[PDB]
């Protein structure tokens, strides 16, 4: 964006094994259960 | 991934900790009770609760300066697990921080680090805050890195240091605390990015216009600039820079590891109407001695490594224009054995201001780290301090009686000497 | 009005007062930039 | 069924490959996602060569992206095109490389070897028939030039007939941007004059001044910087991919470019590089294209080809032209500049006429140039690794975890063979 | 460090146009070449080895600060013509006393481009 | 570009600055908060500089030792305009003296001066020289002026350094040391200066009492005038000219010897309201009251002396056939005496832009004017007398402990005044006809 | 086909070649954006010897702009012509001139003379056919005295073989306009005689006295005075540019007009050129025109011919007008007044023609004269340089360049060896 630059952390370690961690994750701000009030 | 676990000690290390981690929960939204309203996992542990936890030990050996973090706004926030307290102060010692005191409570502290060390998939490197001056902040201190270093070896290890201040002094047993921290710690350090008091002091006189700083002013003047040290493992960047960076292009030799820090845009909110902060403007404006935040001017002495981190609307041109125009002027003077001299960190974040503040709200910023041979006189001056105690045996009853040898004194003050001969050596040139 | 581009064909405009010289050719950081004019003499 | 595998390491690399990718699924017609949205049919018949057909109708590109962590790879994915690479594609370590050669090539870099080399060989076993190898890193950091240089001697000890390109970045001569730096350019060097057929010179600096100087970029940043290196990479394979009146692929650029297995470092430039403001005061023909290959502030290597001898030149033009104005122009510069064209190979220029150009282009061409003035490279880093060698300045954090100081003695050695040489070939007559 | 040269793009890096308009550094222009290997001139921990000749200059630098600069600081610019013996000789001797300041790094570099009258 | 620097040294200096900087303000729109009420213009750049934010904030620095003289601008209506670090005061006087200019008050503060005019000039993208207002009277008018130059010397070499100085009027003075300080710092600045523009108050008060019909002038109205030169001399290269003159080539047309460095300066279109009404003023009429010597700004007779360099800066409507007709009028006239290795004498600029009143000011609407910069030989005999003012102190060491009791030997007298004896054979040898 | 590369330096050159960029364009039809809007097929036939295609049918010209200090050209580039000229072809630098021949030429020049040969290698192999080049300038100032002629100096090295113009403004005689004129017409005088095929001198006084005398003008400025340059100019290259009956170009002027390597320094003049109200006085004739030619007041060098004798005389005409009265009339004013012309040459004066006149003018003509009386213009800056050079007047701000005594020494020997060969043939 202009004022959000955050880099989210896609990829990643489970099982010791190599992967995306994230699979639905923010890019670098934006897009790339129940409800309760 | 890319996790970064800080450890804070001594009464020095929580209060800048304090306010590095409220600048920690505000640049990446967390709110004050770790709920937030994947960038944080470098600092903060998610919960399975919504519960985002500092991946950090608050480590101090007096109950007193803890208890404010146990009673204010961010109680909610902290692990009660992962904040260690004490039950008697180490009086500025380094023995009873070292061997008497330190000794029952660095135990746990390890417990907790492996605890800390299981959740992080990939660790870039410890984070250690503390001063010179105080007796854990000494003291204890050192037992961190005597043990953390058998503990994990490899490990980056990067520490942050408040050196003594040149002309004022909190205390008079302060050389002796010194000059025993260095001895020890000078084989078990990656790299100790040091910062001073009274430099900040004329920093928050002459830069912004708020005379009579307190300690809240330094605390946050320091956060911004671990914030920028950590910027690019976070947000993304030009080119990126990581934590392990900062050890093998700033420390050329293993016994000279102490680069200077410092922050360029450090304006009020009143003068950033009266220039432009462009960065050729304020590139320009790290080297200049008077905003340098260590009270030594670089230009009595030679630079072997520097390291620019510039975070906001930056042009890596300008960035190249900046570095060649600075090459060009004859107040900075190299070495002959460092013909490169300089490495860049471009984040494109800029930095996110703290509501309360001083400093404002900035397009762009930049952070410098430089190892300098200006240095040694700071070394000299304060062995000076030294030597003027240690000719006649003052204080020393105070060290040798709590389970230390006298002798330790001695081997202390010829690694020292040896230390200043590694810095006039390393000034000759062929 | 029309005249042929002689010499004796050059008349000036007696009420313009600002004379003001733009700096359309000047350095960035290394650079001899060359911008585009959007102003002539004195501001208009 | 004339294929290349493309390489990516280091977070230079990356930066580039995913422009690089960008640039050739533009010029494709490949959409973010994967599927083709082209207008023209001869867009279809060879994207063999850079992508793999995926069942529904998608291309996924013949990539590999290697790092010694996942942080510069959070951000390609995050970009407009970081949905086309397959994940498995994607390798990364667990701590990072720390601009030390060292971390790259012996400590941190040795667990990813396998795991690479088998994402390396299942492209190159699913191809018909390989043609060689690309691959972009930078000789400044640990990843891109510890880790590359590694992933070419593996690749070139299984494959041995296949040619091995190579699009290096090198250390800026002026502001270094790694104070290290001149150890991990040198430790590279000595593998790549080795290990690789081609190689190309690619320096932050020439491309600056390309910008300011005749892109008239006023706020230049590093997606201009690695679009111009993409053109580059793209206009050097256009003849794989598209016909023309004269062709020529990497092998056939290959063989008349290196006149000695040693002497393989050469110079890009791009021809019908212009401004936005002044597309109107210049013609677009043959002598003006020519002319911008040949000027000497048109390098994307920072060194003067006026100090040296042309050994010899590409020119690998895209776009609808006539050989007789291609063929009389590259006559005038051998004739009119005979004192930077050598005397023992007769002719010094290759020429090959493709047929589709770069859109939004009329006419394109693509500069590569062997000059013996690229020992001022080689000159400059060995000066800076003699000034850091002699006083041992950042030894420690290399010697520090295996590597001898004997490995730093004979690259310097190989180093300077290689000025030698060059040196050799430009006084001779 | 060495201020080196990029050859083709040296000039948009000169220092006047870098904005730095103060005697600014030289850059270099030529490099040698080596013919092999170089040799280890100082240990671990960053000494010199006994053996090698050592320079003979101050290790921190030549920086001269505002109290420590001579008082009656010469000219710049020294030219000699049109100007009598006895005086031309004052202004070489003014210049010329001073070896402290004209070898500093924030030092006076002096243009003596004149000859006295005869 | 075409950027300049302006070092305001003393009290003289800041007030000379006040009208200078008021009249720049004038000259562009700029008003006093700094933003100009409109990329359209940028003739500012040469005093202005940007933003981003439309502030323009002056390439200028002020430095005294007094602090109320600053604290004026500070709290005044243009206290918005200037950087608060460009105004530099410190915390005691120079009181009247050199060596606390120079050796002890003076190098206090000279370390941060060269640190402001560093980043100033890291600003400038084109430079063409430094201009510094002082008075040789004062105390850090001659001390910190001094110690400036030979700074500037070693930092910026031979970056062209032009300056405006108060000299000491030879029947009216203010101080009574003020002879003391007149010649030591002519005596450090000569081979350091490349040009020293002169101009002293009695001069002024004659024309602001004749020429204007203005009886008692204030210093504000002596401001003024002074600052209608220096925007005169700059507006060349701020404004469309037909001839362009820079500030370099003020050294190269008005020097000719190295340790002879002092034109004089006057503005000849100085007259009233009611008294404009009446006569024309056309270019070859207002050029010879450039050269009469009730006109001159310096209170020395021409006619006493012989025409070195002239420099004729032309401002407005000028026609260049009647600058032409005018200057060669004035050759074949026989009162004005110039020297014979001098056959040329006249560099002559011409600039298209009328000069803008101050509103509420003593001068008049002029639609052309002319400003002369010339180095005579008349300037001889106020060395002369200044002569005569030092040497009746000196010959009793009278106020000479304040001097030599504060970092300053006393041989510095006894080598300051003999150097600058020999500027009168300088100026005779110059005055004399080969055969 | 026949290709002229123009370069500029200085102020007084940049000025007066505006303007002259603006009577070329004038007379081909190219609009201020760069357009061909004109009327017939001999207005674009030959647009090559100045201006080069473009994308779209532009026309930039071949002009090399040249200063130390793009003041003059902000002020050229806000006109009504500025924006025909490419950017890439403006080249300038960071600091001032200062008048200084040694600035201009020695330590200031070095610094662009790389990126102005760059620029005039570019527009040089780009045509098929350079016919020359073409400076103009004033050798009373700075970079355009030294800078000027260290451009010669470096365009002579590489192309030797084609011939190269200088319009160089020349001192005034009896006033200055800057104080160091002498100094730097010396210096660039001796640069002109080893250097230059022809030299066309003017000085503003003669101008002055075209403007009052002849033009009847009341205001003349700098537009105007330019004006009478710039018609000069588009005269010499009439041939080059549109047929005629006689064509002849830069060369064929210069073969028969330099009768000894040396004697190169010529005179221009405007024949049309006439008063104010004095039109409907006057014939249009080629008499009246032809009287014009020779006429003193004419002459745009301020050199009476009377004091001195005609070497060679140059006549480019323009219009659709009979040779037998072009050449009769050149005839009897060579035979009325025969004490004005070198009795070794039968004929002193070449005549040219081209049958399309400049818009406005039924019938044109300019006027290039090589007459002895040129060396009294040498002689007074001579005698003014060795009045400053015996007390050594303006030498510290020379010789603090790095520049010696001896080159101001011998560039007074090249000017006196060059007055005493123009006094050989009187
Ligand atoms: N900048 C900054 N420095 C602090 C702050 N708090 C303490 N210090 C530094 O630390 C000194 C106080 O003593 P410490 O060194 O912290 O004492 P300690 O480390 O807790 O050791 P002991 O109390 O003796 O057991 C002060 O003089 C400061 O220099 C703070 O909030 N900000
Ligand atoms: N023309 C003119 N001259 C002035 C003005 N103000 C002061 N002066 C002259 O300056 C001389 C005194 O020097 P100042 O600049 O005022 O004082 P100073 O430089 O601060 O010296 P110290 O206070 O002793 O350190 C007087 O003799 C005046 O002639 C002014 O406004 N206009
Ligand atoms: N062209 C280009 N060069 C880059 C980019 N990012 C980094 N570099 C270059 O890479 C060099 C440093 O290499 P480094 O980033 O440490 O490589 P790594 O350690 O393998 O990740 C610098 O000199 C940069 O000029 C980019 O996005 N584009
Ligand atoms: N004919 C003519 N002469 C000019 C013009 N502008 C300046 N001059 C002459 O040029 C001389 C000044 O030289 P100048 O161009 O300022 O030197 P420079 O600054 O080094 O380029 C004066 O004698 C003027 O008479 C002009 O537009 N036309
Ligand atoms: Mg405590
Ligand atoms: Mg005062």
């Amino acid at each position: 964006g202009k004022e959000k630059f955050h880099k989210s952390q896609h990829w990643g370690f489970c099982n010791n094994v190599r992967m995306l961690v994230g699979e639905d994750k923010p890019g670098i701000g934006g897009e790339l259960y129940s409800v309760f009030p | 991934m890319r996790e970064c676990i800080s450890v804070h000690v001594g009464q020095a290390g929580v209060q800048i900790g304090n306010a590095c981690w409220e600048l920690y929960c505000l640049e990446h939204g967390i709110q004050p009770d770790g709920q937030m309203p994947d960038s944080f996992n470098t600092f903060f542990s998610e919960t399975g609760a919504g519960k985002h936890v500092p991946r950090a030990v608050f480590v101090d050996l007096e109950p007193t300066v803890i208890d404010e973090v146990r009673t204010g706004t961010y109680r909610q926030l902290f692990h009660p697990e992962q904040l260690i307290t004490g039950k008697e102060d180490a009086a500025n010692n380094y023995a009873r921080g070292h061997y008497t005191i330190g000794k029952e409570l660095i135990d746990l502290v390890l417990d907790r680090i492996r605890k800390l060390a299981d959740q992080c998939t990939g660790l870039q490197g410890f984070l250690i805050f503390h001063s010179f001056g105080g007796g854990t902040g000494s003291g204890f201190t050192s037992l961190l890195m005597e043990r953390l270093s058998v503990d994990y070896g490899k490990k980056s290890k990067l520490e942050f240091s408040i050196y003594p201040a040149p002309q004022v002094s909190t205390a008079v047993v302060e050389p002796y605390n010194s000059i025993l921290t260095t001895h020890t710690t000078l084989e078990h350090s990656d790299c100790a990015f040091m910062v001073d008091n009274e430099a900040i002091y004329d920093i928050c006189r002459r830069n912004l216009d708020i005379e009579r700083p307190t300690y809240t002013n330094l605390n946050r003047l320091i956060g911004q600039i671990v914030s920028s040290i950590t910027a690019s493992l976070r947000f993304d960047g030009a080119l990126n820079v990581d934590l392990t960076e900062f050890q093998t292009n700033l420390v050329p030799y293993p016994r000279i590891h102490f680069p200077l820090a410092t922050y360029a845009p450090v304006i009020s909110a009143e003068k950033a109407y009266h220039e432009q902060l462009s960065v050729a403007e304020i590139t320009n404006a790290c080297f200049e001695p008077a905003n340098q935040m260590v009270k030594c001017d670089p230009r009595h002495g030679k630079y072997m490594a520097c390291c620019l981190l510039y975070r906001g609307d930056v042009v890596p041109k300008d960035v190249n224009a900046a570095i060649a125009t600075i090459k060009t002027k004859r107040t900075i003077q190299f070495v002959d054995w460092c013909p490169t001299g300089f490495k860049v960190g471009i984040n494109y974040q800029p930095p996110t201001v703290v509501p309360g503040g001083d400093l404002a709200k900035v397009q762009r910023a930049v952070c410098m780290l430089s190892n300098t041979t200006a240095i040694a006189e700071a070394w000299a001056r304060l062995d000076h301090k030294f030597d003027l105690m240690y000719a006649k045996r003052a204080f020393v009853h105070w060290y040798v009686g709590e389970g230390m040898e006298e002798g330790e004194f001695s081997e202390a003050r010829e690694d020292m000497a040896a230390l200043e001969k590694d810095y006039e050596e390393v000034g000759m040139d062929s | 009005h029309g005249l042929p581009f002689l010499p004796g064909t050059s008349f000036k405009d007696l009420t313009k007062t600002a004379f003001h010289r733009s700096q359309t050719l000047g350095y960035r950081n290394g650079y001899a930039v060359v911008r585009r004019p959007t102003v002539g003499i004195g501001g208009d | 069924m004339r294929e290349i595998v493309h390489l990516q390491a280091g977070q230079c690399g990356n930066q580039i490959g995913a422009k690089f990718w960008e640039v050739i699924s533009d010029e494709h017609g490949i959409d973010p996602t994967g599927t083709y949205h082209g207008d023209s049919d001869l867009q279809l018949e060879r994207i063999n060569v850079y992508y793999n057909e995926a069942t529904g109708g998608k291309y996924v590109p013949r990539a590999v992206l290697v790092d010694l962590e996942p942080g510069t790879m959070d951000s390609v994915r995050s970009g407009p095109f970081g949905q086309i690479f397959r994940p498995d594609n994607f390798v990364f370590g667990q701590s990072g490389a720390g601009n030390n050669w060292a971390k790259g090539h012996y400590t941190e870099g040795a667990e990813l070897v396998d795991s690479v080399l088998d994402v390396v060989r299942k492209e190159a076993e699913s191809c018909d028939c390989l043609q060689g190898f690309q691959l972009t890193h930078s000789l400044g950091g640990g990843t891109g030039s510890g880790m590359g240089t590694l992933l070419i001697s593996k690749i070139r000890e299984e494959y041995p007939d296949r040619i091995m390109n190579t699009f290096s970045v090198v250390p800026s001569p002026k502001v270094s941007d790694t104070v290290v730096e001149p150890y991990n350019a040198t430790l590279s060097v000595h593998q790549l004059v080795e290990n690789t057929d081609e190689t190309y010179c690619i320096d932050n600096e020439a491309l600056y001044d390309i910008c300011f100087r005749t892109l008239k970029l006023t706020t230049p940043t590093y997606g201009d910087l690695n679009h111009l290196v993409s053109a580059t990479m793209s206009g050097v394979t256009t003849c794989l991919r598209f016909p023309g009146q004269l062709n020529a692929d990497l092998r056939k650029l290959a063989v008349n470019m290196v006149p000695f297995p040693r002497l393989h470092f050469f110079m890009p430039g791009f021809a019908p590089l212009t401004s936005r403001g002044s597309q109107q005061y210049r013609a677009l023909t043959v002598p003006e294209l020519t002319q911008q290959m040949f000027d000497a502030k048109n390098m994307m290597a920072a060194c003067d080809p006026r100090h040296g001898r042309y050994l010899t030149v590409a020119a690998v033009f895209r776009g609808r032209m006539s050989m007789k104005e291609v063929d009389e122009q590259m006559l005038n510069v051998q004739n009119k500049n005979s004192s930077y064209f050598v005397e023992w190979i007769p002719n010094n220029v290759k020429t090959a006429v493709c047929d589709i150009p770069p859109r939004g282009l009329k006419m394109s061409a693509t500069f590569i140039g062997n000059s013996t003035a690229i020992q001022e490279l080689f000159k400059r880093i060995s000066e800076q690794f003699t000034a850091m060698f002699r006083r041992k300045a950042f030894l420690h954090w290399y010697t520090g975890e295996g590597m001898d100081e004997m490995e730093f003695t004979e690259a310097e050695s190989n180093m300077n063979d290689l000025v030698s040489e060059y040196q050799q070939y430009q006084d001779a007559t | 460090a060495t201020n080196y040269s990029a050859n083709q793009y040296e000039k948009p890096f000169s220092p006047k146009y870098l904005q730095n308009w103060s005697l600014a550094k030289p850059t270099k222009e030529r490099i040698s070449s080596h013919e092999g290997y170089t040799q280890i001139i100082a240990n671990d921990r960053g000494h010199l080895l006994p053996s090698v000749p050592r320079s003979k200059a101050s290790p921190w630098g030549s920086f001269m600060g505002t109290w420590q600069m001579p008082l009656k600081v010469p000219p710049a610019r020294a030219t000699l013509t049109s100007r009598t013996a006895a005086g031309a000789a004052s202004l070489t001797r003014w210049i010329q006393k001073n070896p402290d300041l004209l070898k500093a790094s924030n030092g006076l570099r002096p243009e003596i481009f004149g000859k006295p009258h005869d």
